[PDB]
DNA sequence: GTCCGCCCGTTGTTTCTGTT
DNA sequence: AACAGAAACAACGGGCGGAACTATGCCGGAC
RNA sequence: UUUGGCAUAGUUCC
């Protein structure tokens, strides 16, 4: 009750206390509606002006002002956004054992054949063999596409989005025609293969026909193509659609037309949709997320609010927690003051009388057998901290050896007695103010372990299929994994990737300067995408991801990173007009 | 580097009409106090405080070059917003702003060296309280520091 | 960079303070050679700069005084001259090889303590 | 050789007929028989559905080049 | 420590074999893979006071197209590569007459000794690799999509394809990391390969410029 | 009818090493 | 010893939502 | 059947 736990509801009433709690919970949400607005509108221009001018042209190429290539072809693959629909791709997923029995096409059992396929189809299937090699052709095919797509989407994730609804338009033709599924049908496999064969021709993304267009179409078509297989395999049709000849026909006219309708249209205006399609849900929207990381990933800071550096380990230490405690106190950044229990500086000439009586015996045993000042430097380090990361006095004192050299000189204890002592003694200019200085750096910048900058790390198993490693078993399946990740504070990448035991693979930061500097400007491309999906996603909206790569290739097409601010706008070669318009006009006229 | 690193924290106070920064130590001797034992009598009020005393200290350690009054408020005076060229005129000058604009609200005769003194050092007293978590820091918010 | 520079500046006040320290005709102390009956494996070696052959004698003492006290508390010149030769091998400055051949006197007395054998 | 797309897209679509419902306002035959219509948009919808509408397209390429289009032979989508 | 010192000597000649392997130079596949303590013993596992000394590291490879075409990949054993040490390579390079070399530094290059390396660069061409920037291969990373570096006959018949100048491409600069990786100078085009979420692959094009 | 409140891209200043 | 290349820190300048509807005071002073 | 502007304040809607 002290501190605004409402227990009554609206209907009971609130008393005097709760309703000031409620009248101050309510005035940050008028805070935030009354602040947003101003801040998403001005993201949402800066959008707008970064990609005013980018077009679909005649060529099918997506090009600017300056005729400078950004796609070669729309959102990778040439569709229109407002014709896509959600789809599963059916054949990644499953087993082999599943995948094989799903998807073979069984012609030797011939009682299946005899209850799924007519009579005068069954004799052909089972007399012929040309048929036969070409359903075993498709299977290889199909078994190809399987190991493609495997590779395209690791995490076995089978929702996509693609142009055609097989599924729907394969239900609208079994509700057209009639079709009665507890009888055999009269459509002949060969027919089946032979027709998707012929269709997949008439779906053209990239005209011509030397090897540059061919491979273009290929890989423009590749997604699409992998998914009508699937679909309209053979053993499929047979066993649950239970389609026709006329059916077949009237399906893959369908298949064409629709294919052709969804083709983008040149002389859009790509560019202004990408910008309103990620800007609009700007005003709906331990780290930053919403409207501040829409700022900083617009306009890309060296110095980000929360930078942060997700780390995976390679082997053992992915499981077993020693190691991972191990690579944890390797990664975490920590002087002497972190262990550091008191210091002080006293004034002890005598090596054997000496002002402290704990460090008598082991100081005369070191001073026994062998100028020196009388000054002195001891202090005590903290047990807890000093067992908590693995530490050893002997560690220490070669840290301070490789630092100071052998100008100074140094006699420590051992764990064994209670107080851990460390003794330090020098081998204008004078004493006492030298030992301070000595002391004030020997405490803030000795850099006992860890790597600079790093300042805190964490260490916490995922729960997200995202961030846990999922690999494929013998069988083919997808099984998912739990293995610690760590999430540090500060960001290195370079030396945490060069680290022992760090996997150098899926290592990844969420500074965008820093994935540059490091790995190119592909990466960097890609870091950019999914720190824009992430963003976007946490609120659970959707946005077409033409869009998305839109904003991430106009952001990295010259080589470069391009803030969407007036450097980055009148960095380009463009007019002086579209840039006088844009934060900055006498100047760039004058200039000009 | 290696002397602000031993000094770590200094005091200094900004008196208005004056071009920059002033240590403390030069002000409280401008006043007419020159004994350590008595800037440290008006400062610190109980003496069995050592984290206190080593707190001031670095403060006192720029009181190895100042000694009197008359050089303290030339120091003080150098930097008014018209420097003079000669050096009685800086020296009024010096007087006048510490005795006109600082504290106005202490007093402004003649005799208020004695009471701007002590609360000058109840500032300072305040602020090495805070450096020490001792007490909270205002915040601006609050409805009793607002008229 | 600000780290770097404080680095930078702190490394010349300190080069500054110690060459004050350092006195004109710094003295190389003279390696006096190991005697007929020295009984240290390398003991002609120079590696340790300022480790002489005297110290590592003394050290050697350290040794078997700590391990004829084990023995004598379990019911040995080999074992001494092999722990000091080891222990000489691994470090690269006198004052850390020093510091580990007194850990190993430790250890030895603890195992004596706990009326183990070392 | 002509490698632009054979469909009208929906921007040819639009601007043709609003040229062509301009060019009928202003009094000028029309290559249909109208069954009663009056509204200039109208008859230019009727055209383009029967395809007699007499203007051709010309296409910029964006490497300076261009192609002549007709209505006659671009497959009308909507 | 010795051993850390003998991993990280490890794993700078095993990212610089990896390196040669994609710049098509003929390494085999023993050189390619060599566990740690195969190294060990081949070429010392004592560092400091052994036979590893940064130098008989030194890497001798003719490419496969042209075995009078030849790189180097020196170690230097200074942390501060010097005029006067690259006086000395250049001079045993224009000796065995070989025109391309790696340098691996330890720490770092003085401006004086990165411009006497920039002025001869038709007569010899020599690239720095720090020592931090090997430990690692960047092109492993799967950030990063695959790079193929493109003969000026597919240039132009992509150019010719798309009636582009190369004014028209995206570019690439000529100090990213894969370009120094790769080796590639201005004027060159890179062709990127990388799978996509739309349409199953993606092919791109990068002039580096 | 005459006079009188926060961020971060440029450019400077200064400094610190390398070559000959 | 003179010169030159590269870098740390400090100072300066531009940038900061979209629309719409009422009202009220003022546009130089002395001679 | 003809056309003042500058500033400040308040209000409506996201």
């Amino acid at each position: 009750e002290s501190r605004g736990f409402v227990e009554n509801s609206y209907l009971a009433g609130l008393t005097p206390t709760e309703f000031f709690f409620h009248a101050m919970g309510g005035r940050e949400g008028l805070i935030d509606t009354a602040v947003k607005t101003a801040e998403t509108g001005y993201i949402q221009r800066r959008l707008i002006k970064s990609m005013e001018s980018v077009m679909v042209k005649y060529d099918a190429t997506v090009r600017n002002s300056i005729n400078q290539v950004v796609q070669l072809r729309y959102g990778e693959d040439g569709l229109a956004g407002e014709s896509v629909e959600f789809q599963n791709l059916a054949t990644l997923k499953p087993s082999n054992k599943a995948f094989e029995k799903k998807f073979r096409f069984d012609y030797t059992n011939e009682r299946a054949l005899r209850r799924t396929l007519q009579e005068d189809l069954v004799k052909d299937v089972l007399s012929n063999a040309h048929i036969q090699n070409e359903l075993e052709r498709e299977f290889e095919r199909m078994r190809e596409d399987r190991e493609v797509l495997r590779v395209i989407f690791p995490t076995g994730d089978s929702k996509v989005v693609l142009p055609c609804n097989l599924l729907r338009m394969i239900w609208n033709a079994q509700k057209i025609f009639h079709i009665n599924p507890r009888l055999p049908s009269d459509l002949h496999p060969i027919k089946v293969v032979e027709g998707v064969k012929e269709l997949s021709k008439k779906l053209v993304i990239v005209n011509g026909d030397d090897p540059l267009s061919r491979q273009a179409q290929e890989n423009a078509t590749l997604l699409f193509n992998i998914h009508l297989r699937s679909t309209l395999c053979s053993r499929r049709m047979a066993e649950e659609f239970r389609l026709s000849g006329e059916a077949f026909d009237w399906l893959l006219g369908e298949i064409e037309s629709k294919f052709n309708q969804a083709i983008a249209h040149p002389g859009e205006m790509v560019g202004a949709l990408a910008a309103q399609s990620l800007g609009e849900p700007a005003t709906q929207m331990n780290v930053t997320l919403g409207v501040p990381r829409l700022k900083e990933l617009i306009n890309i800071s060296k110095k980000p609010k929360t930078p942060s550096l997700t780390v995976f380990l390679l082997g053992q230490s992915a499981r077993d927690a020693e190691r991972a405690k191990d690579i944890l106190c390797r990664l975490e950044h920590t002087t002497l003051r972190k262990v550091t229990a008191n210091t002080a500086i006293y004034y002890d000439p005598n090596p054997q009388s000496t002002v402290v009586a704990e460090d008598q015996e082991w100081v005369n045993v070191y001073y026994e057998m062998p100028r020196i000042s009388p000054w002195l430097l001891r202090v005590e380090l903290d047990r807890k901290h000093m067992t908590d990361r693995k530490l050893t006095m002997e560690q220490i004192a070669e840290k301070i050896n490789a630092g100071f050299g052998d100008d100074l000189n140094c006699i420590f204890n051992d764990d064994n007695a209670e107080k851990l002592v460390l003794r330090i003694r020098i081998m204008k200019m004078d004493d006492d103010v030298f030992l301070r200085c000595i002391e004030s750096n020997m405490l803030t910048d000795m850099t006992l372990q860890g790597i600079e900058q790093i300042s805190k790390v964490y260490m916490h198993l995922p729960q997200t299929d995202n961030k846990k490693k999922i690999i494929i078993t013998e069988d083919g399946e997808f099984k998912a994994l739990q293995e610690w990740i760590l999430e540090t504070d500060g960001v290195s990448l370079m030396r945490v990737l060069s680290e022992k035991d760090v996997d150098p693979v899926r290592t990844t930061s969420n500074d965008i300067v820093e994935i540059f500097t490091v790995l190119g400007i592909e990466a960097v491309r890609k870091a950019l995408e999914r720190e824009l999906y992430h963003v976007i996603s946490f609120d659970g909206s959707y946005v077409n991801y033409r869009h998305l790569a839109l904003l991430c290739d106009t952001m990295t097409c010259r080589g470069h990173l391009m803030a969407i601010t007036r450097h980055g706008v009148n960095r380009q070669d463009t007019g002086p007009l579209m840039k006088c318009s844009f934060e900055e006009t006498v100047d760039v006229l004058m200039e000009a | 580097g290696a002397k602000k690193s031993a000094i770590g924290q200094r005091i200094v106070a900004t008196l208005p009409y004056i071009k920059q920064e002033v240590p403390i130590i030069i002000v409280f001797r401008a006043l007419g106090f020159v004994s350590d034992r008595d800037i440290l009598e008006h400062i610190i009020y109980d003496f069995e405080d050592p984290e206190m005393m080593e707190m001031v200290k670095p403060s006192l350690d720029e009181a190895f070059v100042i000694q009197e009054q008359n050089v303290a408020l030339n120091f003080i005076g150098s930097r008014g917003a018209k420097p003079g060229v000669t050096k009685e005129k800086r020296i009024k000058y010096a007087k006048e702003v510490l005795q006109k604009e600082m504290l106005p609200h202490v007093g402004v005769s003649d005799f208020c060296e004695t009471k701007k003194a002590y609360f000058l050092g109840y500032m300072v007293h305040r602020l090495l309280l805070a450096a020490l978590g001792r007490r909270e820091l205002d915040d601006r918010d609050h409805y009793g520091n607002k008229r | 960079g600000r780290d770097e520079a404080h680095k930078r500046e702190w490394n010349l006040f300190y080069q500054k303070q110690m060459q004050l320290r350092k006195g004109k005709d710094p003295k190389i102390e003279e390696f006096v050679p190991p005697d007929e009956n020295c009984p240290l494996k390398e003991a002609s070696s120079r590696r340790i700069p300022r480790l002489t052959v005297k110290a590592r004698e003394h050290c050697l003492r350290l040794l078997e005084e700590a391990l004829s006290s084990n023995r004598q508390s379990t019911r040995l010149r080999a074992k001494a001259v092999e722990l000091e030769h080891e222990t000489f091998r691994n470090a690269k400055v006198a004052n850390l090889y020093k510091a580990s051949v007194l850990k190993k006197v430790a250890d030895i007395h603890r195992a004596s303590k706990d009326g183990q054998p070392y | 050789k002509r490698i632009t797309t054979p469909y009208m897209t929906k921007y040819e679509r639009a601007r043709v007929l609003g040229t062509r419902a301009l060019q009928i306002a202003m009094c000028a035959p029309v290559m249909v028989e109208l069954e009663g219509e009056t509204d200039p948009l109208l008859i230019a919808m009727k055209e383009l559905k029967a395809r007699k509408i007499p203007i051709i397209i010309r296409r910029y390429l964006p490497d300076g080049s261009y192609e002549d289009w007709g209505v006659d032979e671009l497959i009308i989508t909507d | 420590d010795d051993e850390e010192e003998t991993y990280r000597l490890w794993k700078i000649r095993k990212t610089i074999m990896q390196l040669c392997h994609d710049r098509g130079y003929l390494v085999t596949q023993d050189g390619l893979d060599q566990t740690l303590e195969e190294f060990k013993a081949q070429f010392g596992g004592k560092p400091s006071e052994g036979r590893p000394r940064r130098t008989d590291l030194t890497v001798l490879v003719a490419h496969n197209d042209d075995p009078t075409d030849q790189m180097f990949v020196f170690f230097p054993e200074e942390p501060k590569v010097g005029i006067k040490t690259i006086k000395v390579y250049c001079q045993r390079m224009q000796e065995e007459n070989i025109t391309r070399a790696l340098i691996v530094v330890q720490q770092g290059m003085t401006p004086s000794a990165k411009q006497s390396l920039v002025d001869m660069a038709p007569k010899y061409i020599l690239e720095q690799f720090l020592q931090q920037e090997l430990l690692i291969n960047i092109t492993e990373h799967e950030l990063v999509p695959e790079h193929v570096v493109m003969t000026k006959e597919e240039v132009t018949e992509l150019l010719a394809r798309y009636k582009l100048r190369e004014n028209q491409l995206p570019r690439i600069q000529a100090g990213d990391p894969v370009a120094r990786y790769f080796g590639i100078k201005r004027g060159q085009v890179v062709k990127i390969i990388r799978p996509s979420e739309t349409a199953g692959r993606y092919i791109t094009y990068r002039l580096v410029q």
